[PDB]
This record gives structure tokens, C-alpha cells and sequence, in this order.
């Protein structure tokens, strides 16, 4: 499985989502290939749950089912400060994150005898009570798992790039297109990249 | 010297000096309108002194034709 | 690699291995390997029996209303705009007690799946049960009653519920495009075919 | 505004200041014809001067007494002027100084070193060039693994 | 009988426990020390809720009220009568009487007796047990009500007998599907 | 050629090879891009 | 329990401290004679801001005085009644009264004979888990004396008016309308 077939896939990548790529050589120290399998992780399921938050609103708005605004213009609206809620978020997830971080450092860490049986699984896979159904021969789950995660990664990327550039819903920018997509591309628009 | 021979003098680098222009504000010149320390009216500083010093010195700090104090620019 | 002497569906082809001629309706059909994995074939399998069967019953709930309102007995409508706002009950509700019903009958099919005798017996009146078929997707009992036994039936199920969801698929497509009923569309088409394909449609 | 100076958008002396400059040129401009060759340079420079001030107006940068656009170097009104810009040299200038270590370090261990600081390995500097793009995040890897240091 | 059919019982939960049906799927009782506090916890929700369901019904069938709609004064008022003080005067003598009588309960038992039992229903023999189901599951059934109190008014509805009768005149018409799904 | 290219990677030919690119990069941007005070 | 989970807890807290859960990242009690040092003055800190917390809490607790509004006469003013006088008198018999008592401290923690009289410290399998409850209660107040003077210097308010004000609208009147972070 590789990411460009002919290209000598860097030594440092003996198959542990790994089709081979890192040309800059990122994780060549093992240190850091460890913490950045985990960035990665994280970035994909924020990201996933993100987006669903993004098209599935944004899809069904064109259904008619709900009539949600466009994701740029769902900040602004009158309940709390945001303040208050950036606050209370920033206090609520910076406790959760520090219990995800001494994990990351010495795994076991969240088991000790004094609440704790979210002691762990393997690193970067939590489990147990973050699985309820439990699924655990097929861990296919665990490939898709970054797939679905990169792809949803870029998809964020381009929403913020393509109002950027055409200030327009991608549920709109995906009609457009296929209304007349010969005429309206990336290379119709404002800037060519 | 470059912007200001080929007649471009908007295109000169001036760095205001924030810095001395706060301090000379925590001081009492009103010039920058930093409002701060002895520029602010609603200060303890300044009602801790109003009635000692301050009066004679505010006055002379904002006097610009002496030398205490001078205005700062680029 | 491959069974020789078993149905295939370009004769002279490949079945590819995984598929033994063992599950109901192989006649080795896979071009894009999708029953690989013998884990994900059973989930598959399985998956085909359902989705056949609700095809099979839908599409005789589809064409027979328009069969009998045609012939004119009663209540007779349109197969999509039936659903709109005539009923007991409200849209919500009608719901509710579907997605009830079913949450409940499904976990217990689904635990069958999971462990072949896990669920064969009634919790209340607990000397009812249905007999140790030992086959999930095909429990038998009650489910049997006229109690019809054959690998000839297992196969009549699997080919009438291919053809079926078809037909669903065909409803979907022809009233998405044509704007009628599907024996209106069969009518039409009936009246003058050749003039009426899907590219004198298209 | 901020120490008191005006905003270029509005300031007089900055607008008295397009004024002048633009009226420099239009008194030579008058010296040739309008076909001719400078003419179309007179007229050229003009409206990229005249644009140069419109630019500095819609980026709103704060104009003094002098009619001249003063800097801020602190926190947000003008970002951009050096907050922005100071990262992007730290970047590229970090850039260039770890191309530089992983090159001379590299080189070190091929029994003479000297011979690669005059005849430099190209294809070696080139993959290492590409290499230093994603340098901070090398550089923090390296102060923690601890090889940075002597 | 465990909680479903065909599912094997964890290794963790011996059945000689009260109400044991083979329910820990997020396996949180795996160990015993942390299985120990959470049988104990189980059985004081389970308590609470009890008293806590039969008191906020008691205040619409019978006491003139609402269990939502009782706090509006902050003159409190006890099945008609006036109660005394306000606020403050209860903060206090509500703070000093749990911490007090809660503190007391740590410094680990789940059904002490002496007090508690006065009459003496659990004592000798076979009767204890078969009460400690009884005990857990008018338990569960009572911190699950509750949430249903909560859940059905929480957001929607309006009061937990009259919600009743609200399903009684239009069972077919007004359930959870008007303001559960949309 | 072997010779003739460790030549043209001696350190004065590379420099200058690599200065009149990053100069050009530098009058080009400002060609396109004119007077810059911010970005 | 020690105060991040995971982390191992360093050499030179050996936990016979009471309150040790392990918090010296800074590493500031390395050396033992300094160690020493801060155990003593972390134990006084907790001693006078309980008694502080405690004071300033009873002025504006029952009347209509307050900490920060407290020094305004510069005639002083003890529960509603009058004063023995000014500012000098106060300084002199304060410096000598405590630069005295204070002086004489020839360092110690539990020095007991007059300031135990009641006689708790005694029974040595108890002694402990009181120093413990002393420091934790000695934090807790050092912290809050610090929440005290920080929501005075953002509002204008006063301890409990402040909570009375959070109360009545918490998700609108809480730390993010102020300054500490904009
Ligand atoms: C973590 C990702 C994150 C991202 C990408 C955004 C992105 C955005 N927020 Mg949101 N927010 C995010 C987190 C949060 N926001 C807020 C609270 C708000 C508010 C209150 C507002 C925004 C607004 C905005 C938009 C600013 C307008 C702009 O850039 O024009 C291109 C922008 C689309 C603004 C908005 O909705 O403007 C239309 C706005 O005023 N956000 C909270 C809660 C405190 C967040 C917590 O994580
Ligand atoms: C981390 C993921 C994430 C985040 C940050 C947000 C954030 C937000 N969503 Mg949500 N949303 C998410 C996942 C997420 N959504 C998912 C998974 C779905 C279901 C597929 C939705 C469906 C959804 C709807 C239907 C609505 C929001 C709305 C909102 C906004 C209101 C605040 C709130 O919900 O409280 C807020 C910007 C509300 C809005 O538009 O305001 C709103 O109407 N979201
Ligand atoms: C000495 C004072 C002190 C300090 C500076 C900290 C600091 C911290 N503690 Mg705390 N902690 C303390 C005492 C202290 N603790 C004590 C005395 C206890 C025992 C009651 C704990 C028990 C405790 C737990 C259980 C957890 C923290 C956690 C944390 C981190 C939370 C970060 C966050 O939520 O954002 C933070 C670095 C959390 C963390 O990051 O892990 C966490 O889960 N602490
Ligand atoms: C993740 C995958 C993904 C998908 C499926 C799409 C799909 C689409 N994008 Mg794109 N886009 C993406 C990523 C993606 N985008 C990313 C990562 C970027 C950042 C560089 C962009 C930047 C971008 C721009 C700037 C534009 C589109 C536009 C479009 C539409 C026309 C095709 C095109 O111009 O490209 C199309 C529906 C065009 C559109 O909306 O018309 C358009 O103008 N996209
Ligand atoms: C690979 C190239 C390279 C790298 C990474 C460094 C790195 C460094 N040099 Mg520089 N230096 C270099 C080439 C390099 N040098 C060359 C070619 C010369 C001769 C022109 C110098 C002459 C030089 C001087 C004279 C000084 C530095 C200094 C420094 C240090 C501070 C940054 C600075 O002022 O510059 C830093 C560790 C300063 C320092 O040591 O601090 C310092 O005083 N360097
Ligand atoms: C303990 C058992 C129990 C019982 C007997 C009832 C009985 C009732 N509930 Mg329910 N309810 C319960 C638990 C219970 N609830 C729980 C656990 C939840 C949480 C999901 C809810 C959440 C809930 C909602 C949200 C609503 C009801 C409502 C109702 C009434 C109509 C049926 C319905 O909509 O559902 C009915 C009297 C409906 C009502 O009051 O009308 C209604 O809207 N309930
Ligand atoms: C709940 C708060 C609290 C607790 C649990 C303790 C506990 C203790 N204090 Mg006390 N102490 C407190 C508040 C508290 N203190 C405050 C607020 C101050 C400042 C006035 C002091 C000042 C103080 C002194 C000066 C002495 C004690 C002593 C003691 C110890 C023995 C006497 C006793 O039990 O009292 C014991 C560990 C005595 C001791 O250790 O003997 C002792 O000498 N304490
Ligand atoms: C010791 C525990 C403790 C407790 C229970 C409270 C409780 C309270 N503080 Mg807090 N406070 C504390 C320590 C504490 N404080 C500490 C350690 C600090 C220093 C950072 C502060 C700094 C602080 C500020 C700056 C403010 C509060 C305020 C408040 C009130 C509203 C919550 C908020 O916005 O914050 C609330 C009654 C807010 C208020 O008065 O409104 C407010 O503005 N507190
Ligand atoms: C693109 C991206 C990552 C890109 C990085 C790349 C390419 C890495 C590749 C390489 O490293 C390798 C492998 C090897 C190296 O040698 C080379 C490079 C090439 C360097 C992450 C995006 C990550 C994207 C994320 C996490 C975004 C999540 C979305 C959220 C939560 C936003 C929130 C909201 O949208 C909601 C949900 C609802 C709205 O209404 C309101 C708001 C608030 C706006
Ligand atoms: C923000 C800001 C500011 C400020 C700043 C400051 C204040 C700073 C400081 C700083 C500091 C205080 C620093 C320190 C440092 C230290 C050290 C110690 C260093 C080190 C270094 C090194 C080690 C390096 C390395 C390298 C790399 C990385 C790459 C290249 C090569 C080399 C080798 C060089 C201002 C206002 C101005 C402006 C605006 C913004």
C-alpha cells in the first residue's frame, strides 16, 4: 500500500493509516511518530463530527427538514455570554485533555487504585466506556477510522478556502458546479492557486 | 533614506515609540491619550498626590515648550 | 482458485473462490470482490435477506393497490402521495410505535445473528419456543407454520428478492422522472413501447 | 487614535501629500505628448502612486502630524504591520540556519568535510532544502529528544 | 433472569448480589473496589428517588400543586400552611442537617439496620434477601420515573399527572412524538 | 562532465546561481505585488 | 492521592508531610533547609487567612459593613459600638504586640502547651489527620482570600454581594466580564 508507487517509501515507515508518506521526514524519530499518530487521530474525529455538523445541517436545509444557518453564521443568537461559554468550554475540555495527555505520556497512568477504570487500551484507542457497543477478528474499523479522518480534514480545509473565495454555502458551492461545472471551477473565481 | 531620494517618503518605515509614549502617559502628558496612571483622572495615584506635587508637575510635563519630557516620534 | 461446474453469470468466466456455491443464489457474482473477507459475506448475506424481503413485500404493497383501485373496489391512491396527511393517528406517532415494535423484534433477531440458539424460545410464556433451526435469517416455527421444510426454496427467496428491490429501484427512478404510477408507466409504455423507451422518455 | 495620531483613511497632510507628488509629475507630464513613449510612464507612475496612497487608506495605518504612515509594534487595530510580518522572518530565517545544520552535520562524518563547504553536494542541499520546511516541528523534536546541544 | 437473553454474565457480579441481571456492557464494576462503592450508590439513588417520585406526585393528586412550579417563592407553604422562615433560615438548617447526618454515614454500609429497622423486616432469614431485590428494583424503577418526570416536563409537557391524563383523553395523538422527534 | 558540474557546484557559481533566483523572486513579487508596508 | 494523576511524585516531599500530593514542578523545596522553611510558613499562611476569610466573611455577613469599605475612617467602629482611638495608638500597640509574640518564636508548627489547652494533639493515630484537615483548610482559605481580593479589583462589589449577584444571574455576571482574559 503506497502513496506514490515507484517513489522508496522512507525507511523509518516498516508498516505499523501508513501507505508511506512523510517526504519532509517528520516522523523519522519514533519519539515523534508515537505523538503524531495521535495529533492525527484527534484531528480526524473532531473533524468528522465537525463536518456531519457542517453538510448533514447544510444538506437537509436544501431538503427542507431544518431550517439551519449557513456554518459561517452560526455564531451570532441571545442565552449566555460567549465569554461564559468559551470560559466553561476552555474549564471543561482542559480537564479532559490533561487526562488524555498523562495517558499519552505513561498510558496506565488513568488507572489508579483511589474513580479510575478508564485505565486504557492501546495508545490512542481508549475504549471501554468511550465503547459502548464495543467492537472488537475485523479492526478494519481502526483503517477507516483515519481515511474517513483525512478525508473530512481537507474537507474542512476547502469550506474555509472555497467562502474564502466564492462566499457561498458548499451545499450551494456543490450545486453550482453541477449546474454548470465546465464554467464554474476552482479556475473561474478570484484566485488561482 | 532610499524612499525618501526616489521622492516616496509614505513608504518610509516609522515605528512610533509606543513604549517611552506610555510611560510619558503613566507620567501625566495627555498628548498620546493613553489615559493611564497620572494621565487618568480616576486613578489612586493621582488622588493619592493631587493635592502635594502633582499640580506643579502636570503643568510642567505638558508644557512643551520646555525640555521635560519631550514628544517622541519615529 | 475457483469452482469449474456451478452456475455462473458469464458462462465460460471465473466465479472467484470465496464463493463456494455454499450461500442461497451464488452463482459466483462479485466483480468488485465486495465478499472477500468471509466475516463481511456473512453480514452481507444476511443483509441480502432483509433488504429482499422488504423489497418483496413493498413492491406487492406498491403494485397491488394500483391492481385493485384499477379494477375499482376501498381506498386506491398514489404510491408516494399516499403517505401525505390521511390517517388515525398523526405522522410522529405512527412512527414512535414503528421504530418500538421493531428496536425490540430486531435486537432479537440480531442477538440470532450473533449466537445461532441465543434467542429460539419465548421470556413469558416460556415453554413456547421455535425449534433448534440452528440457521440465523431462517429461524423457523412460528415463522414456519404451514411448515414448508429445501435448498430449492432457499434459492426461489434470494432470486424473487433481487428482482424485487429492482423494481423498488425501478419506482424510485420511473416516478422520480415520469410523475405516475408504475402500471401507468407499463400502461403508456404498453400503448405505443417503441415510442416509448427511456430514451424517447430521455 | 492610538498616541493621538490620525488615520491615514482620513488624515489631511497624508491626502495633501498625494497632492503634491502626483502635481510633480503632471508639470512634466506636460513636457511631452500623449502618444509618445515617457508619457505613458508619467501617466503610469501616476496612477501606480495614486494607487499606492488608495492602498495605505483602505489598509488603515495611523498617519501623524507629518502626513506620514507611522507604525505599531505591540498587540488589535494593525496586526499586520509587524506582529504578522515578525513570524514570517522567524520562519524563513529559522528556515535557512536548519537547512544550514543539516547540511554542515551531514557532511561532518565523510573523512574530509572541508571539500563539501566549496564543491557543495547539490542533490544533497536540494532533499535538504525541502526537508527544512517543516523545521519547527523538527527543531522542538530535536530540543526534546536532546541532540541539539553540546 | 439477566438483563438479555443469550448474553453470557460477567465474571464480576456474582448474582448474590441484589438485583444482579448481568448489566455492566461498559464493564465500570470490573474491579471490586470501584464495584463495592457503586453497589452502595446504586441503593441510595435507589432510595432517594423512591421518596423523591412519591413526594412530587403527592403534590398534584393531593396537596394543592406542581413539583416545577413549587420553588416560585424565592412565603413557602407545606400542604396549605405557611411554613416559617424563607431561604437563608433553610440553606442553613438543611446544610448542617445532611452534612451532618451524611457525614456521619461515611466514618461503608448499604443496610445498617438498628434505627433504621425498628420493626425488624430484615433480621432472620430467607425474607432479607428476597426484600433487597424488592429493595433495588421499586429502586431502579423509581430513579428511572424521576428521569421520566424530568425528561417528558425537562424541556415539553407540562405536569406528571396531568401529562397522564393528557395521554388518556388522546393517547394515539399527544405521546413523546410531537416534541421528541420533529 | 562529471568535472565540468562539481565546477558549477563550486561555492562562488552556486551563490550566484542562487542569488539572481532569490533576487529575482524579490523584484518580481515586487512587480506584481507593488510597494508593500503591510503583508 | 497526589495532585496530577500519572506523574510520580519527587524525592524530597516524603508524604509524613502533611498535605503532600506531590506539587513542586517549580522544585523550590529541593534543598531540606529550605524545605524546612516553607513547611513552617505555608502552615502560618493557612493559620491568619482562615481567621482572615472568617473575619471578612462575618463583617458584611449580618451587617452593613464590608472588607474593602472597612478603613474608610482614615473613628473606628467594633459591632455597631464605638473605639479606644486612631492610627498611632493602633500602629504602636500592634507593632509591639505582635513584633513581641511574633519575635519570640525561638520556628514551629505544633508548639501546643498554652495553644492546645482543650488537648486534641494527643492520641498520636489522630494527630495526623487533623494536620492534614489544618493545611487543607489553611490552602483552601489562602486561595479564596486571593478570590477575594481578585473579583474586588474587577467589580466593585464584596464577597458575599458578588455571590448574591452570581445567583441571581450566573451564565450572565461570571469572570468573563471583567479583564483577566478579555
Ligand atoms: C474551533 C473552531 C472554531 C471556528 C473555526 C470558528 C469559526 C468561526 N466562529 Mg466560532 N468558531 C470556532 C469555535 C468557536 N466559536 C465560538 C463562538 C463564536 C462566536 C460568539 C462568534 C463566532 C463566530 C465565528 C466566525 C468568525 C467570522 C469570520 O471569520 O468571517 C469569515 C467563524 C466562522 C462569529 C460569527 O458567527 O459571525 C458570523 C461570532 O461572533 N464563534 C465558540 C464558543 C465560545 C467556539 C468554541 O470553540
Ligand atoms: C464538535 C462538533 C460540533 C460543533 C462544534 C457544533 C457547533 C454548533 N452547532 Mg452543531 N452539530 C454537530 C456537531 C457540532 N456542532 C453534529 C454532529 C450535528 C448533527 C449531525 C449538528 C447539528 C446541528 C444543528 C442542527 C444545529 C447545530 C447548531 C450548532 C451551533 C449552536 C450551539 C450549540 O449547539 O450549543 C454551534 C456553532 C445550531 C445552530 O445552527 O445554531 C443548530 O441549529 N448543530
Ligand atoms: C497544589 C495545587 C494544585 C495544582 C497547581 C493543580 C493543578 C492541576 N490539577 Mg490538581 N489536584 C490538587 C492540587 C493541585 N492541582 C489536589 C490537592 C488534588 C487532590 C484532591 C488534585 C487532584 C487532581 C485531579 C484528580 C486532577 C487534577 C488535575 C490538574 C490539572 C488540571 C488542568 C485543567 O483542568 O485545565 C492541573 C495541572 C486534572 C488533570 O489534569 O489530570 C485531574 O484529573 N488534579
Ligand atoms: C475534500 C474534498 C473536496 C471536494 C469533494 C470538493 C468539491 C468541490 N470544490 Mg473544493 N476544495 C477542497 C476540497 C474539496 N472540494 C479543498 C481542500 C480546497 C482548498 C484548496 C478547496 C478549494 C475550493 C475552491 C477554491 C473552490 C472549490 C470548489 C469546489 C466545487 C468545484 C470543484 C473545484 O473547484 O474544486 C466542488 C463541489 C469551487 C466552487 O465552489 O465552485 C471553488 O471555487 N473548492
Ligand atoms: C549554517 C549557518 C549558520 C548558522 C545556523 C549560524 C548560527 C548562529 N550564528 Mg552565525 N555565522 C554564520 C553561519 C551560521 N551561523 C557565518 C557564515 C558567519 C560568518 C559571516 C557567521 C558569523 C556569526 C557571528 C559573528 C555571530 C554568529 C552568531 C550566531 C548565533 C546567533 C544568531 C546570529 O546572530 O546569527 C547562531 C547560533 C552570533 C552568536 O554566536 O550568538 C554571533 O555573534 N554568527
Ligand atoms: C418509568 C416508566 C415510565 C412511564 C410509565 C412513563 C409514562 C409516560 N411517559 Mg415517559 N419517560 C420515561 C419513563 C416512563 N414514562 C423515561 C425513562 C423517559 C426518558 C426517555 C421518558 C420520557 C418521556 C417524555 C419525553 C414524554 C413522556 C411521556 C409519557 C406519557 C406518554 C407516553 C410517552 O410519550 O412516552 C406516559 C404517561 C410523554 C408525555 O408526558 O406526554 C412525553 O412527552 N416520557
Ligand atoms: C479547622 C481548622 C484547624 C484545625 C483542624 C487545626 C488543628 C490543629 N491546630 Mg490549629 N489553628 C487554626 C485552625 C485549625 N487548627 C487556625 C485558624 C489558627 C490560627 C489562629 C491555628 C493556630 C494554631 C496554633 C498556634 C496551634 C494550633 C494547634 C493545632 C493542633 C492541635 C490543637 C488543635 O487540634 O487545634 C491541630 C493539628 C496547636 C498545636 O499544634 O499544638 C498550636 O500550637 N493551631
Ligand atoms: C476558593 C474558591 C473560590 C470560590 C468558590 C469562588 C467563587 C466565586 N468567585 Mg472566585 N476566585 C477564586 C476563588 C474562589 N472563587 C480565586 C482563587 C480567584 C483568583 C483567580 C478568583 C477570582 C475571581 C474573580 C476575578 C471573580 C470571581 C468571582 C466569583 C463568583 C462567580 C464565579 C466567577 O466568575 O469566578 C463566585 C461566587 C466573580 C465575581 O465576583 O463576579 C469574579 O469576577 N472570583
Ligand atoms: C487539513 C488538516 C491537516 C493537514 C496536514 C497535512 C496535509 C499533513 C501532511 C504531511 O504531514 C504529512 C502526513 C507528512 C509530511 O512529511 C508532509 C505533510 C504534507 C506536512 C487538518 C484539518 C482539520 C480540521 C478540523 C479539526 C476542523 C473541525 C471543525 C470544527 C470543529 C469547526 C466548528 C464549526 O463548524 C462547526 C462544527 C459548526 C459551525 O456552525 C460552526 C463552527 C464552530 C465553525
Ligand atoms: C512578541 C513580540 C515582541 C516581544 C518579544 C520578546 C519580549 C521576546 C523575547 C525573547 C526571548 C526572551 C528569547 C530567548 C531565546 C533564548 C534562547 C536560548 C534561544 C535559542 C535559540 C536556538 C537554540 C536556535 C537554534 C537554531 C534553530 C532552531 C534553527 C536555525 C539554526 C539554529 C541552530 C540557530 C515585540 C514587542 C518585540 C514585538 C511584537 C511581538
Amino acid at each position: 500500500q503506497s502513496w506514490l508507487p515507484g517513489s522508496q517509501i522512507p525507511a523509518h515507515l516498516d508498516t505499523p493509516g501508513n501507505f508511506g508518506f512523510d517526504p519532509l521526514g517528520l516522523g523519522k524519530d519514533p519519539v515523534a511518530l508515537r505523538w503524531y499518530q495521535q495529533a492525527e487521530l484527534i484531528h480526524c474525529r473532531t473533524a468528522m463530527a465537525g463536518v456531519a455538523g457542517i453538510l448533514i445541517p447544510g444538506l437537509l436545509t436544501k431538503a427542507g427538514a431544518l431550517n439551519v444557518p449557513e456554518w459561517y453564521d452560526a455564531g451570532k443568537n441571545s442565552f449566555a455570554p460567549w465569554g461564559s461559554l468559551l470560559a466553561v468550554q476552555l474549564f471543561l475540555c482542559g480537564f479532559v485533555e490533561a487526562k488524555r495527555w498523562q495517558d499519552i505520556r505513561k498510558p496506565g497512568s488513568q488507572g489508579e487504585p483511589g474513580a479510575s477504570l478508564k485505565g486504557t487500551s492501546e495508545l490512542g484507542y481508549p475504549g471501554g466506556p468511550f465503547d459502548p457497543l464495543g467492537l472488537s477478528k475485523w479492526a478494519d474499523w481502526k483503517l477507516k477510522e483515519v481515511k474517513n479522518g483525512r478525508l473530512a480534514m481537507l474537507a474542512f480545509l476547502g469550506f474555509v478556502a472555497q467562502k474564502y473565495a466564492t462566499g457561498a454555502g458548499p451545499v450551494d458551492n456543490l450545486a453550482a458546479h453541477l449546474k454548470d461545472p465546465w464554467h464554474v471551477n476552482y479556475a473561474t473565481n478570484g484566485v488561482s492557486l | 533614506d532610499v524612499m525618501q531620494a526616489f521622492g516616496t517618503p509614505e513608504k518610509q518605515i516609522l515605528i512610533e515609540p509606543v513604549f517611552a509614549q506610555w510611560i510619558q502617559a503613566a507620567h501625566g502628558k495627555a498628548l498620546y491619550g493613553f489615559d493611564f496612571l497620572l494621565s487618568s483622572k480616576t486613578s489612586a495615584a493621582f488622588a493619592n498626590g493631587q493635592s502635594l506635587w502633582l499640580p506643579g508637575w502636570l503643568d510642567a510635563i505638558n508644557n512643551n515648550q520646555n525640555s521635560l519630557f519631550l514628544t517622541i516620534g519615529p | 482458485k475457483r469452482d469449474a461446474a456451478l452456475p455462473s453469470w458469464m458462462p465460460g468466466a471465473d466465479l472467484p473462490g470465496y464463493l463456494n456455491g455454499t450461500l442461497p443464489g451464488d452463482f459466483g457474482f462479485d466483480p468488485l470482490y465486495l465478499g472477500q473477507d468471509p466475516v463481511k459475506l456473512k453480514w452481507y448475506a444476511q443483509a441480502e435477506l432483509m433488504n429482499a424481503r422488504f423489497a418483496m413485500l413493498a413492491v406487492a404493497g406498491i403494485l397491488v393497490p394500483e391492481l385493485l383501485s384499477n379494477i375499482g373496489f376501498g381506498a386506491g391512491v398514489a404510491w408516494y402521495d399516499a403517505g401525505k396527511f390521511e390517517y388515525f393517528a398523526p405522522a410522529s406517532s405512527l412512527f414512535g410505535v414503528q421504530m418500538l415494535l421493531f428496536a425490540w423484534v430486531e435486537i432479537r433477531r440480531y442477538q440470532d445473528f450473533v449466537k445461532p440458539g441465543s434467542a429460539n424460545q419465548d421470556p413469558i410464556f416460556t415453554n413456547n419456543k421455535l425449534p433448534d433451526g440452528n440457521e440465523p435469517g431462517y429461524p423457523g416455527g412460528i415463522f414456519d407454520p404451514f411448515g414448508w421444510s429445501i435448498k430449492s426454496l432457499k434459492l426461489k427467496e434470494i432470486k424473487n428478492g433481487r428482482l424485487a428491490m429492482l423494481a423498488f429501484a425501478g419506482f424510485i427512478g420511473q416516478a422520480y422522472t415520469t410523475g405516475t404510477t408504475p402500471l401507468k408507466n407499463l400502461s403508456t409504455h404498453l400503448a405505443d413501447p417503441w415510442s416509448t423507451t427511456v430514451w424517447q422518455n430521455d | 487614535d492610538i498616541a493621538g495620531l490620525t488615520p491615514c483613511s482620513e488624515s489631511k497632510a497624508y491626502a495633501k501629500l498625494e497632492k503634491k507628488e502626483l502635481k510633480t509629475l503632471e508639470k512634466r507630464l506636460k513636457q511631452y505628448e500623449a502618444d509618445s513613449a515617457p508619457a505613458v510612464a508619467l501617466k503610469a507612475t501616476m496612477e501606480r502612486t495614486k494607487a499606492r496612497f488608495a492602498n495605505y487608506a483602505k489598509a488603515g495605518l495611523l498617519c501623524g502630524n507629518d502626513g506620514l504612515p507611522h507604525l505599531i509594534a505591540d498587540p488589535y487595530g494593525h496586526a499586520g504591520e509587524v506582529f504578522i510580518p515578525t513570524f514570517g522572518f522567524l520562519y524563513v530565517a529559522g528556515y535557512i540556519g536548519y537547512v544550514g545544520r543539516q547540511y554542515l552535520i551531514a557532511v561532518k562524518g565523510e573523512a574530509k568535510p572541508t571539500d563539501k563547504e566549496i564543491i557543495i553536494d547539490v542533490p544533497l542541499a536540494t532533499k535538504l532544502a525541502w526537508q527544512g520546511a517543516g523545521w519547527p516541528l523538527a527543531a522542538v523534536q530535536e530540543l526534546q529528544r536532546g541532540t541539539l546541544l553540546e | 433472569g439477566n438483563w438479555l437473553p443469550g448474553s453470557d454474565a460477567p465474571a464480576w457480579l456474582p448474582d448474590d448480589l441484589p438485583g444482579n441481571y448481568g448489566f455492566d456492557p461498559l464493564s465500570l464494576g470490573k474491579e471490586p473496589a470501584s464495584l463495592k462503592r457503586f453497589t452502595e450508590s446504586e441503593v441510595i439513588h435507589g432510595r432517594w428517588a423512591m421518596l423523591g417520585v412519591a413526594g412530587s406526585l403527592a403534590v398534584e393528586l393531593l396537596g394543592y400543586g406542581n413539583w416545577y412550579d413549587a420553588p416560585l417563592w424565592a412565603k413557602a407553604t407545606w400542604f396549605g400552611i405557611e411554613v416559617p422562615f424563607d431561604l437563608n433560615a433553610l440553606l442553613a438548617f438543611e446544610f448542617v442537617a445532611m452534612a451532618a447526618a451524611e457525614g456521619q454515614r461515611g466514618d461503608g454500609v448499604v443496610y445498617p439496620g438498628g434505627a433504621f429497622d425498628p420493626l425488624g423486616f430484615a433480621k432472620d432469614s430467607s425474607k432479607s434477601g428476597e426484600l433487597k431485590l424488592k429493595e433495588i428494583k421499586n429502586g431502579r424503577l423509581a430513579m428511572v420515573a424521576f428521569l421520566g418526570f424530568v425528561a417528558q416536563h425537562a424541556a415539553t409537557g407540562k405536569g406528571p399527572i396531568a401529562a397522564l391524563g393528557e395521554h388518556l383523553a388522546n393517547p394515539w395523538g399527544a405521546n413523546f412524538a410531537t416534541n421528541g422527534i420533529s | 562532465m562529471k568535472d565540468f558540474t562539481t565546477y558549477l557546484s563550486t561555492a562562488p557559481v552556486i551563490a550566484t546561481i542562487w542569488f539572481t533566483f532569490t533576487a529575482g523572486l524579490l523584484i518580481e513579487i515586487n512587480r506584481y505585488f507593488p510597494d508593500p508596508l503591510v503583508f
